[PDB]
């Protein structure tokens, strides 16, 4: 039997493997469900000083 | 005020803790199991944090 082991740094840096899901345009301003590269959340974005 | 915010404070920095979960953070969990085995990962958090 022929045998491969799939590992996964699950460990944060920017984005370099990634799952077929497309992306959207950006909203800023409003309340959003949002997600960057597996950072799924729920809130308002903004720009940051 | 020391004593209240202390407090306060330590109910916050549990939310991080891991309690034995495959992350602490519930996003996480929701994204990388499918239902009929994530709830056996969760429980520990709500067991943690309760």
């Amino acid at each position: 039997y022929r045998v491969v082991v799939l590992s996964f740094e699950l460990l944060h840096a920017p984005a370099t493997v990634c799952g077929p899901k497309k992306s959207t345009n950006l909203v800023k301003n409003k309340c959003v469900n949002f997600n960057f590269n597996g950072l799924t959340g729920t809130g308002v974005l903004t720009e940051s000083n | 005020v020391n004593q209240n915010a202390q407090a306060l404070n330590t109910l916050v920095k549990q939310l991080s803790s891991n309690f034995g979960a495959i992350s602490s953070v519930l996003n996480d969990i929701l994204s990388r199991l499918d239902p009929p085995e994530a709830e056996v990962q969760i429980d520990r958090l709500i067991t943690g944090r309760l």
